[PDB]
DNA sequence: TAACAGCTCTAACAGGAATA
RNA sequence: AUUCCUGUUAGAGCUGUUAAC
């Protein structure tokens, strides 16, 4: 699945709404999801953080 | 010990409207928004016809004047919202049949209603409606009425009025909404009208609600069976249905038979790969030649060790293949705790061992009511007082109960033919469930695969 | 740190991790040909992993000279192979183990030259940067000294963990069903073969809840008896035989029985029987699962020992028990709780009384029993249900079934199955854990602890 | 499938727009059976010239 | 192939209408 | 058969375990 797919963005967000995430574009969610999926591990957020936003991508 | 793995709750799927204008109860959003098909204008004006005996027509085209005017409910008002009528909830003028159009049914029927040959009555409405199959183009739908006086052929031993009946037009193309008396009683007239104009618009060729953000590219396969008592042993008749989404905004809901000869409702390896080869080609030519990267099943028995092994011969390495088996019959049941005042949340499902989940398609659901708003809904409280989990089986998917217990719930919402909030059972199980009666009644119609317009 | 939070770890960075040592070697060949985890150890031949190479790309494998590993190594010309064969591959790893974090897998130590190569490797400054994982299938069963080395790692100041996966080839499978940018040629080739036995995992318990019916047994074995028969016997014939005679203990055939010795005397003579002997089922679950005869056997054990020393009364149908409340009995102060969950908006309610409109059906309140084998658990399933004296009479009174349960909601269905687990068992579900016997003054008898508390789950939240 | 005899009407009437949909609107006839047909091959006749 | 146990489903009827 | 699937009454098919033929 592509994320940028309509039908796939909105299978993922039911599904994070089924374990009683918050529920769409609110406050305390960018920080809430990188705290869930990186359980407090600064380090590997810091790695992920920079492979996304990296100099490569960037016209 | 007492500590089970953690339940998730889907929660309830979206359904497409009129200028894809999402929600998720059905009729609301009808009443709102009007048909998905509405943009496209697919069905335009719908143009029905009449097949009854002549004494009883006032009453059928009382219940077709009817459909022209507004309705409050009475009963199941917690559910239903207040009816507008064809013209207004549609957005489609209804059509007042002409004298050339309606029809009347032959008078030797009533004489073979005294003989109960229920083979005899069915010929004899065809032939009835015979009048009607030069003029296929004046009209849409058909309205054929059987009065309570046929009602000794309604339903015996080996034989199902109805659906011979549906059995026998299907081939003819024409499609029909059976009325009987039981329309003109069930005492709400909102809840009948709903069913009617919804049934009629998806009979006509539009299409009154779709999934929301459903995949296009995943089909949802589904096989059920039936019984037919032989003289000397069984008769098992197993049929498969398509719900798949092709490339432009068209449904595509079908059901086909699966075939000489079954005394075990197990197909064998050639069968099953046979008809996934055939339910595999529908989805290819809806969606211009592309293989599924994802295939549904769901039968109602547990798949045996060759059967998984024909199902996965048929496709290639791409498709990922999650074989569910779905039952109905458990000894679990759920009580929700905060003691809820209203039943188990829909959709909740509890992940029970590997390849063993409870879902609970029946439950409460938040936001659909109407009356008394902001309060939890249970359709079936009628019935039973609390919902009766089924128990999903899984025998082939890599990963994940979210795939297939959002995709059987959101797939529990598109039965046309139902008019109230959902099913126990997606609509693969129970189109595939019908169209087995269907060919069970009538063997000769394993040749061609149907659409659900016609039997639904 | 459990395999999610290390496939989480080991996805992010897969171009510069290490790997130690048929989906596995196929995955991992496609892993290699597409230039992630570069350099990979192993012990034994498995000459697989090259021809594995070999058909995903259609060219050969570097396999480890006097300084090959470090020739190939140093000079960055990966996809690097070399066997260790337990110092040609010592200065290699010691080289390699600054590069890139390193995963074990397949190895439980034992070894102590590998012990002490890792060992050394460990010592350096920036020694295994990104960590070292170990993955054995189950944690507990891994060798003392690989938790050791885990240990001495930890304070050392490296970041080397112990995770527990499956096996190495469906940990490879896992992990490459994730992995990103793949091409056509390679998923073609591998396609992580098929997923026959489907084994999902079952999530964390988590923390509005649902209240199942289900009570769990936590009874893992039972003692039982056997008797020797001189003659094949059919089961139709021990059933109307147990019918004919009416013993005061349990049979069935698999000889088996659970009761008294006399009974089982009675109900066979002397000359058909030879011994009496004992048989121990050291897996129940199991047993009852493979075996419908111990299934049926061990549920109408459970079902004497649960209204043993219990007022209530025990009936049959369709093969399904019930605890069917007599009317003798039905005035017992313990019923009183359940007077009050079928009682109608906070008053008493009758249990047991004359259906309204039938001229001799007898109506009581009774909770259907049955015994439910789930993975490998066995659960008391309790269902609420309205009993009817006669048997073959009891559509007579549907519609006072229907009458009765029509307003039986979640609040009155949770009063109602709380009263009757109290009536069935005398405790709430409260650190409830008590213990039933059944036949306690005989020599083959049978005692099950079954959880007061029923089955429940918390949905998982943040 | 047949076009509907309205058509004749809207094209005589030189409706360009409610020509086409009512042309669009007799593909339902096709539409139930859009498994049964790969291609459709719509026919105009000259006598709706003033709306092509 | 003939019993036995359980799981599960369909075949025919009947049947009331969604927190009272 | 506008619908929903709750019950009742039965039977079949799958598995098993025995007895064999
Ligand atoms: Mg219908």
């Amino acid at each position: 699945h592509d994320i940028n797919n309509h039908a796939i963005k909105s299978k993922i967000q039911s599904y994070m709404d089924s374990k009683g995430f918050p529920l769409q574009w609110s406050p305390e969610e960018y920080s809430f999801y990188f705290e869930l999926v990186f359980r407090d591990d600064y380090e590997a957020q810091r790695k992920y953080l920079l492979e996304a936003l990296a100099s490569r991508k960037v016209s | 010990l007492s500590q089970l793995a953690a339940h998730s709750t889907i929660p309830e799927p979206l359904l497409l409207f009129k200028d894809n204008r999402t929600d998720t109860h059905p009729l609301r959003g009808l009443s709102q928004y009007g048909p998905y098909s509405a943009c496209f204008n697919l069905p335009g004006q719908v143009r029905l016809a009449y097949l009854a005996p002549t004494e009883h027509m006032r009453k059928l085209d009382a219940i077709v004047r009817e459909l022209q005017n507004p309705a409050t409910p009475k009963e199941a008002t917690n559910y239903y919202v207040e009816y507008g009528g064809f013209e207004k909830v549609f957005k489609v003028p209804l059509v007042m049949p002409q004298e050339h159009l309606r029809c009347l049914a032959l008078d030797e029927c009533h004489g073979v209603a005294a003989n109960g040959n229920g083979l005899a009555l069915a010929d004899k409405i065809v032939q009835s409606m015979s009048g009607l199959f030069r003029q296929k183009h004046a009209f849409d739908v058909l309205l054929v009425y059987l009065p309570a006086s046929w009602k000794k052929c309604f339903e015996y031993d080996g034989f199902d009025l109805h659906d011979r009946i549906k059995a026998k037009v299907a081939p003819l193309n024409l499609p029909i909404q059976i009325i009987n008396d039981t329309a003109l009683t069930r005492q709400c007239r909102a809840n009948v009208m709903w069913g009617v104009s919804v049934a009629l618009y998806a009979k006509a060729g539009g299409i009154p609600w779709k999934l929301a953000d459903w995949d296009k590219d995943e089909a949802y396969i589904g096989l059920s069976y039936a019984i037919k008592k032989n003289a000397e042993g069984q008769e098992y008749t197993t049929c498969c249905s398509q719900v798949f989404d092709p490339d432009g905004t068209g449904f595509e809901f079908v059901a086909y038979d699966t075939r000489d000869r079954k005394g075990n409702p197990y197909l064998s390896y050639q069968e099953m790969q046979s008809v996934l080869s055939k339910s595999l080609h529908l989805y290819q030519s809806s969606h211009n030649g592309r293989m599924p990267r994802k295939i549904f099943i769901h039968k109602t028995t547990h798949f045996t060790e060759d059967e998984i092994q024909g199902a996965f011969d048929s496709f290639s390495s791409s498709t990922e293949i999650e074989l569910v088996q779905i039952i109905q019959s458990t000894n679990w049941y759920g009580l929700k705790v905060d003691p809820a005042s209203y039943p188990v949340d829909r959709g909740l499902y509890q992940p029970l061992t590997e390849s063993e989940c409870l879902l609970w398609t029946q439950g409460s659901v938040m936001g659909v009511n109407q009356q008394n708003p902001g309060q939890p809904v249970f359709k079936e409280a009628a019935l039973t007082p609390l919902p009766n989990p089924i128990m999903l089986r899984r025998f082939s998917g890599n990963g994940g109960w979210h795939a297939t217990c959002s995709s059987i719930l959101a797939l529990t919402k598109v039965d046309w033919n139902n008019n109230t909030l959902y099913k126990k059972l997606p609509v693969t199980l129970v189109y595939s469930q019908v169209f087995a009666d269907v060919v069970k009644q009538t063997p000769e119609i394993v040749n061609e695969i149907y659409d659900y317009r016609f039997f639904m | 740190l459990t395999d999610n939070e290390f496939y989480q770890h080991y996805l992010q960075n897969s171009q510069h991790m290490m790997w130690f040592l048929n989906i596995g070697h196929r995955v991992l060949a496609a892993l290699l040909e597409m230039n992630q985890t570069k350099v990979v150890f192993t012990t034994n031949f498995d000459d697989v992993i090259e021809t594995a190479f070999s058909d995903i790309s259609g060219k050969h494998l570097s396999v480890y000279g006097s300084y090959a590993a470090l020739s190939a190594l140093n000079t960055e010309a990966f996809p690097i192979y070399a066997k260790i064969h337990g110092r040609e591959i010592h200065k290699c790893f010691l080289a390699a183990a600054i590069r890139f974090g390193l995963v074990v897998s397949g190895y439980s130590g034992r070894d102590e030259n590998v012990m002490t190569m890792l060992r050394a490797a460990i010592d350096q400054n920036n020694a295994f940067p990104h960590g070292l994982y170990w993955t054995v299938p189950s944690i507990s069963k891994s060798e003392p000294a690989v938790q050791d080395l885990i240990t001495y790692a930890q304070g050392k100041g490296v970041r080397a963990y112990l995770v527990e996966t499956g096996t190495f080839d469906e940990m490879l499978s896992k992990i490459w069903r994730q992995v990103k940018d793949k091409p056509a040629a390679i998923d073609a080739k591998v396609r992580t073969a098929r997923v026959c036995p489907v084994s999902i995992p079952l999530p964390g318990p988590g923390k509005p809840a649902l209240r199942t019916n289900a009570l769990p047994v936590v009874t893992q074995s039972i003692r039982c008896g056997v008797v020797t028969l001189a003659s094949p016997i059919t089961f139709s014939e021990l059933k109307e035989r147990i019918s004919q005679k009416s013993p005061k203990a349990l049979l069935t055939y698999t000889v088996l029985f659970l009761g008294g010795e006399p009974e089982i005397r009675k109900i066979f003579s002397n000359d058909e029987i030879n011994s009496i002997g004992q048989y121990y089922i050291d897996e129940i679950a199991q047993s009852v699962a493979a075996s419908t005869f111990l299934k049926s056997f061990v549920e109408e054990a459970i079902l004497t020992a649960l209204l043993r020393e219990k007022p209530i009364l025990h009936r049959v149908r369709h093969r399904t028990h019930y605890a069917v409340i007599p009317n003798a009995s039905a005035k017992d102060d313990r019923f009183l709780d359940l007077r009050k969950a079928v009682g109608f908006k906070g008053d008493l309610g009758y249990i047991t009384g004359n259906v309204t409109n039938a001229k001799e059906l007898s109506w009581a309140e009774a909770v259907s029993i049955r015994l439910e084998e789930r993975g490998g658990k066995l659960w008391i399933m309790l269902k609420p249900e309205i009993w009817i004296k006669p048997l073959d009479r009891r559509e007579e009174a549907t519609d006072f079934i229907r009458s009765r349960r029509r307003y039986r909601f979640n609040q009155c269905s949770y009063q109602i199955l709380d009263a009757w687990i109290k009536i069935l068992f005398g405790s709430i579900g409260g650190g409830g854990t008590v213990n039933i016997s059944c036949f306690p003054d005989a020599e083959f008898k049978a005692e099950f602890e079954i959880g007061t508390r029923t089955a429940f789950s918390l949905g998982v939240g943040y």
